[PDB]
């Protein structure tokens, strides 16, 4: 009942960057990480992707 | 149509004059009056106008 959710709110999303490096010696990020409001993200569950 | 209206006369300049530079010791100063924030080398939140 009380720790079951039914909203449509996801679980799995995936996050891009905006106006980045490229270069030869450093290749550098820009994630605006914006979570939604009334909504936790846990950060061992979250990596990158090559 | 010629010249004065698009293009002028001035005394030169070596380098392009006074241009403004947003130096910046951000991590201290929260946001002075109108600035928000993004840490890295791609838009780093601004104190103020400087001379280079």
């Amino acid at each position: 009942h009380d720790v079951t959710t039914d909203r449509s709110q996801r679980l799995t999303l995936r996050f891009i960057p905006v106006d980045r490096e490229d270069t030869a010696y450093s290749y550098k990020a820009r994630f605006t990480l914006a979570v939604g409001d009334n909504r936790v993200l846990d950060m061992a569950s979250t990596y990158f992707d090559i | 149509t010629g010249i004065r209206s698009w293009t002028l006369l001035c005394t030169p300049d070596v380098t392009c004059g006074s241009e403004q530079v947003y130096w910046s010791l951000p991590d201290m100063m929260q946001d002075p009056v109108t600035f928000r924030s993004t840490r890295q080398i791609s838009n780093f939140p601004v104190v103020g106008a400087e001379l280079l």
